[PDB]
RNA sequence: AAAAACCGUAAAUCCUAUCUUUUAAAGGAAGGAGAAGUCGUAACAAGGUUUCCGUAGGUGAACCUGCGGAAGGAUCAU
RNA sequence: UUCAAAGAAUCAUUCUUUUUAAAAUCCGAUUUUGUUACUUUGAGUAAAUUAGAGUGUUCAAAGCAAACAGUUAAAGCAUUGUGUUUGAAUACUAUAGCAUGGAAUAACAAAAUUGAACAAGCU
RNA sequence: AACCUGGUUGAUCUUGCCAGUAGUCAUAUGCUUGUCUCAAAGAUUAAGCCAUGCAAGUGAAAGUAUAUAUAUAUAUAUGUAGAAACUGCGAACGGCUCAUUAAAACAGUUAUAGUCUACUUGACAUUUAUAAGGAUAACUACGGAAAAGCUGUAGCUAAUACUUGCAUUAUCCUUUUGGAUAAGUAUUUGUUAGAAGGAAUUAUAACAAAGAAGUAACACGUAAAGUGUGUAUCAAUCGAGUUUCUGACCUAUCAGCUUUUGAUGUUAGGGUAUUGGCCUAACAUGGCUAUGACGGGUAACGGGGAAUUAGAGUUCGAUUCCGGAGAGGGAGCCUGA
RNA sequence: AAUAGAUCCGUAACUUCGGGAAAAGGAUUGGCUCUGAGGACAUUAAUGUUAACUCAGAACUGAAACGGACAAGGGGA
C-alpha cells in the first residue's frame, strides 16, 4: 500500500527541531491538529530538548498523562500535538505560562508570560466563509473556526481572541503602521512595521517591511503575522526583541563578556 | 444556422426569459471583445462563455495550425543555454491550444494564451489575445523570441 | 484503466510499467432501462456511496418556463444524442429525449392559473397542442448513473422545433 | 446459496510476421604474429627502365604495359 | 535616432547630487511615456553532504556541546527561596519560474504604391 | 601545488602515441599486522532457489465477563481483577532490492476556479421514553480424517456488533408584550438574485421537485457541572491522485512516423472522487518530425550528492534521506478512509 | 480428396526491375426489415417529368450454417 506515512526520519525532521544526528534515526511525527507539521513542533521535543524537563520518551509520556500541561487553558494528552506558531501553554502547579514566539535566527522558543498577557492571545485569520443564514465564520491560522466576526474584519486583518469565552475583541488591519512578524519567510524572526505592498496580478503579493534600524526587506503576503499597531507590540517579544542583529556585528557582541 | 451537429448546444448559465447571450470577462487584465460579447456562437469550452476557468500559466505563442476545428497548435521558440559551451541554442516545442470561434485566427498570428483545466488529452490551453502579423514563409519556419 | 497504455501525441507508444493501481478503478458501465424502480449502491473511494440505477420508471420533471417541478413517470425514450442503439434498447442518459404524461402539469396549470408568482406567460400553441394530445416531449437532464434518479425538464421553443424537424423531407 | 448467459478486465497456450541476443555448424576465404626457409630484383642513387596517381589489360610473385595527369625529380635556368 | 553642463566631499585626483525636448496630471509647480534577450536585486529556496562560525572528545577523525563562583555561600530577583548565559547561524539549492531597477549591446513592430494628428460642422 | 619524465635517431628538432606519476567514500587479491577510537559489509553475477526460527499486534477511570479468583456489614450491594470469545483500531507503517524504467520516472516550478482525504483540533444539527427489538460467539455434548490458522447439528446469553424509535425553533404585524406565518443537512434537477477572489454558474439567498446519513435507547467520574466512545456539515491538520512550464546517455549502417484495432480534435453520453479518447456512438483529417520524430541500445531507477578539480570541465551515484517500482512472472478481486 | 467464383486486406526470398503474384496467408459472402448516396428533360438560388447497380452501417432472425446445385488453382522450400 501507499497510505499515509506513519514515520519521520531523524534527518528529515525540520531544521528548527534541532535533533541530534546520532540519537536514533526516527523523529516524532506530529499528529494531525491545529497547525502544519513544518511550522509547528510537538510537546515531546518542546519539553525534552527545549525545556529540558525530561530526558526520555517514556518519562515525557508519564509527565503528559497528568493534566498539568494546558494549551489555551485546555488540557492536552496527544503526545505529538502540533502547538503552532503563536499560542498560550500553561503549567498549573508551578504556575507558569509560555507563549511560543520566534527567534531572530528563526527557531522556536517559549517565552515567559504572566497570567494577564497569557489571557491575551492573538490569531491571524486565513479566510472568512458565508454559511446558511447569511452568517460569516472566519478561520484562523490555529485551525480555529470563530463564527460571528465583526463586519469590519478583513481577510488579512487579525482578530483579538479571548481564551475563555472564545470571542473576538478587536481587529487589527494591514496599514502602513501595522507591526508584523514574518512567519515562514527567508527573513523569519524579524519584527517590522511594514513599509509598503505591491499588488501583483494574481501572483504572490509581496510587502516591503521596515525595521527599527531602517532595514527594508521584502516578503510574501502569505506568511505575515500582524501582532499589533504602531503603538507597541501587543505581544511580549523575546529577549532579542525582534531586531535581526546582523551576522557580522553579532560576533563583536558575542566576544565581550 | 448556429447548431448543425446531431445534438443541441444550450450555452448553460445564460438564462433565456427572465433577464431583467452570455459572456465572462475572465479578468487577468483582459476584457472580452465586443464581437464575443454580442456573438451568436455557442461554445462550452470558450473561456468567455463556457465553464472553463483560467488559472496557472499565461504564455505567448506562435500560431501553427488554424485549419483544424476550434483548436490551434502553438509553438514557443526559445534559446537553451548550455553550461559546457557557454552559448545559446535554438530550441522549441509546439503545444496545443483550444481556440474559441470568437477569435478569427490566421496562420502565423501571435496569440496570448492561458492555462485551464484539462480540456482534451493534450489540449489544456485557451486563447485570449490575437495580434495580427503577416508572416513570410512557414509558421514552422519563422523564429520569434516569444 | 485510464491514463496509460496509450501512445503519445507524437505517435510513439509508451511502454507499460507501474501496473494498474486501485485508485484508478474505472467501474463497468450501467444501462438503466424502463421497468421496476430498483437500483443498487456502489461503495466509492473514501466511503462515498453512489446510487447506481439500472431500471427507472418515474422521477421528477420541471417546467422551466414556469420554474416548477412535479414528480411524474416516463413513458418511453424516443431519441438520444448518442448512438441510436441506446434509444432502440430503451436506455436513459442525461441528454435523452423521453415522453412525459401531460396530466400532472395540466392539473397544476389549471389549479394555479386555470383554463385548458410570475404567471401569465401565454405559453405556446405547439405545447398546447401536445397537452391536448395528452403526451409531451421532454429531455432528461440528471445523470441516472450517478444520482440514481431520472430528472428532466420540459423542452420548448426553437430547440423543440429542431427536434421535431429532425424527427419528422422526413420519414 | 449452488448453477448458467451477456458484455468487460484478462492470466496462460498455439499460428504468422517483425525486432533483439548467444551458440552449434561440415567447410571456405582472409588477416596478423612468429629468429633465420626457396625464387626473383620491385622501391630507396638517374636503384641501373625516374618515381608516383586514376583507370584498363596481362602476368608465379614483387611487377609489366597503354591512356590522361603530378614532382613528393633527376629540370626553379636563351 | 539624446548631447553635456553645473554643485558638496578622500587625495593633487577621485567620488556624490540637479536639469536639457514633446504628450495626458495637478493653480509657476506638483510626474507615467515598448517587448524580449541580457543584466541587478529580492521572496519559495528540505535535511544530510559542502566551505565555514562557535565549541580543548587527551589533539584529531569527532560530535553539537558546554562555561561560570560555589570542602559547600555571595550576588542577581520574589513578595524566606529562586541558578544564569547561551549554539545549532551563514552562502548554495537549477540554467527554467515569480516580482524587481535598467541608459549600454542584440533583435521584433509601428516606418508613404500613402498613412496621419489638430480644429469646425454632420450622424 | 595551474608541475612533468623515459622511449623512434650515428646525433638533432617536431608530430605522435606508448610507458612512467599521483588520487579514487573503487572493487578484488597477495604478504604482514603489538594498540585504541571509528565501521562498509552478498549491489556487480543469479529481481535465482530457499531448510529453519523470528519479523504485528493491541486492554491500568472508561465497550461486552455466572470460565473463574479475592476483599468489605450481613444468602443481600459494592468492588479488585480476569483465560476464551465478540466488538474497535492497526496490520496500506516499517524493512529490503533496483528488474522494469528514454519527456517516462525524477528534480525545480504551477494548478486542482477539475478532486478525495483515517485519527486530531476548532465551530456545530434537518423530514415503551422512569428507555424498544432479534442475532450470535466462547461453552456444553458426538465426531471425521494425517492435517491445515479445517470443521456440523441441538441449546443459550450480552454488548459502544445489528436494527426501530420519544419535542421545538425561526419569521411578519399593532410597535418589554399578544396574535399569525413556516419548518430537508449534505446531494441532484429546473427558474432567478448574488462578503471574497484574478476570473464564479463562488459563499449565500428565493421558488418548484426529489433526497440519503445523523442530531447519543452507549460507557467511566473531576469542581473544597466532568470525561471516554459515536454522529451530520464546514476549515485546517497528516497526505494522496491528477496537473502547467524547464531539464536526460549513445545511435541516421533508425527519414518519415501515428491514424480500420483512437491516432488528432468537435458533439453527446457512460465511467471515475474529479478533468480527460479514460471509454463508447457520430462527425472532421487531423498530430509529431533534421530544433532528430518514430525506432534501436544502455552492463540506465531519478535527485540532491562522490572523486578529480586553478578555471573550464570528465567520470560515478544499487546503496544513510526524498520521490518511483517490485514482492518468482502476468492478470483479477473483497475488505478497508 | 482437399479452397477453387467474388469483395476487402495482405503478399517473401530472388530478379534481367519487366516479374515472382492468384505468391504465401486471412475475414466475409445465409436470410429477409432497412436506410441512404451517385444521369437526361424547365422556371426567374430554388421547386416539377423521367432511365443505373456500386458501396456503406443498425437489426434481428435461421438448426452457428450458407460462390448452397452447376460452375471451379492445392500450396511451399
Amino acid at each position: 500500500g501507499k497510505g499515509i506515512k506513519k514515520h519521520l526520519k531523524r534527518v528529515n525532521a525540520p531544521s528548527h527541531w534541532m535533533l541530534n544526528k546520532m540519537g536514533g534515526q526516527y523523529a516524532p511525527k506530529t499528529s494531525s491538529g491545529p497547525h502544519k507539521l513544518l511550522e509547528s513542533i510537538p510537546l515531546v521535543i518542546l519539553l525534552r530538548n527545549r525545556l529540558k524537563y525530561a530526558l526520555t520518551f517514556d518519562e515525557v509520556k508519564m509527565i503528559l498523562i497528568q493534566k498539568i500541561v494546558k494549551v489555551d487553558n485546555k488540557v492536552r494528552t496527544d503526545c505529538t500535538f502540533p502547538v503552532g506558531l503563536m499560542d498560550v501553554i500553561h503549567i498549573t502547579k508551578s504556575n507558569e505560562y509560555f507563549r511560543l514566539l520566534y527567534d531572530i535566527k528563526g527557531r522556536f522558543v517559549p517565552h515567559r508570560i504572566t497570567n494577564e498577557e497569557s489571557k491575551y492571545k492573538l490569531c491571524k485569520v486565513k479566510k472568512i466563509l458565508l454559511r446558511k443564514g447569511r452568517l460569516s465564520i472566519a478561520v484562523t491560522h490555529d485551525g480555529r473556526s470563530i463564527p460571528y466576526i465583526h463586519p469590519d474584519v478583513k481577510v488579512n486583518d487579525t482578530v483579538r481572541l479571548d481564551l475563555e469565552t472564545g470571542k473576538v475583541l478587536e481587529h487589527l488591519k494591514f496599514q502602513v503602521g501595522s507591526l508584523v512578524m514574518v512567519t515562514a519567510g527567508h527573513s523569519v524572526g524579524r519584527v517590522g512595521v511594514i513599509s509598503s505592498i505591491d499588488k501583483n496580478m494574481g501572483t504572490y503579493d509581496i510587502i516591503h517591511v521596515k525595521d527599527s534600524r531602517n532595514k527594508v526587506f521584502a516578503t510574501r503576503l502569505s506568511n505575515v503575522f500582524v501582532i499589533g499597531d504602531n503603538t507597541k507590540p501587543y505581544i511580549s517579544l523575546p529577549r532579542e526583541k525582534g531586531i535581526k542583529l546582523d551576522i557580522i556585528e553579532e560576533r563583536r557582541n558575542r566576544l565581550k563578556a | 444556422d448556429v447548431q448543425h451537429e446531431r445534438a443541441y448546444q444550450k450555452q448553460e448559465g445564460a438564462s433565456f426569459f427572465n433577464s431583467k447571450r452570455y459572456w465572462k470577462k475572465v479578468g487577468l487584465g483582459f476584457a472580452t471583445p465586443k464581437e464575443a460579447k454580442e456573438g451568436v456562437y455557442v461554445d462550452k469550452k470558450c473561456p468567455f462563455t463556457g465553464n472553463v476557468s483560467i488559472r496557472g500559466r499565461i504564455l505567448k505563442g506562435m500560431v501553427i495550425s488554424n485549419k483544424m476545428k476550434r483548436t490551434i497548435i502553438i509553438r514557443r521558440n526559445y534559446l537553451h543555454y548550455v553550461k559546457k559551451y557557454n552559448r545559446f541554442e535554438k530550441r522549441h516545442k509546439n503545444i496545443p491550444c483550444h481556440c474559441s470561434p470568437c477569435f478569427d485566427v490566421k496562420e502565423g498570428d501571435i496569440v496570448t494564451v492561458g492555462q485551464c483545466r484539462p480540456l482534451s488529452k493534450t489540449v489544456r490551453f485557451n486563447v485570449l489575445h490575437v495580434e495580427k502579423h503577416q508572416i513570410f514563409g512557414s509558421a514552422r519556419k519563422q523564429f520569434v523570441l516569444f | 484503466r485510464d491514463g496509460r497504455h496509450k501512445l503519445r501525441l507524437t505517435g510513439g507508444k509508451k511502454k507499460i510499467h507501474k501496473k494498474k493501481r486501485k485508485y484508478e478503478l474505472g467501474r463497468p458501465p450501467s444501462n438503466t432501462k424502463l421497468g421496476s424502480r430498483q437500483v443498487h449502491v456502489v461503495r466509492g473511494r473514501g466511503r462515498n456511496y453512489k446510487y447506481r440505477a439500472i431500471k427507472l420508471d418515474s422521477g421528477s420533471f420541471s417546467w422551466p418556463t414556469f420554474g416548477i417541478s412535479k414528480n411524474t413517470r416516463i413513458i418511453d425514450v424516443v431519441y438520444n444524442a448518442s448512438n441510436n442503439e441506446l434509444v432502440r434498447t430503451k436506455t436513459l442518459v442525461k441528454n435523452c429525449i423521453v415522453v412525459i404524461d401531460s396530466h400532472p402539469f395540466t392539473t397544476w396549470y389549471e389549479n394555479t392559473f386555470g383554463t385548458t408568482i410570475g404567471k401569465s406567460k401565454n405559453i405556446d400553441p405547439l405545447l398546447l397542442e401536445q397537452f391536448k394530445q395528452g403526451r409531451v416531449l421532454a429531455c432528461i437532464s440528471s445523470r441516472p448513473g450517478q444520482c440514481g434518479k431520472a430528472d428532466g425538464y420540459i423542452i420548448e421553443g426553437d430547440e423543440l422545433l429542431f427536434y421535431k424537424r429532425k424527427m419528422d423531407k422526413r420519414n
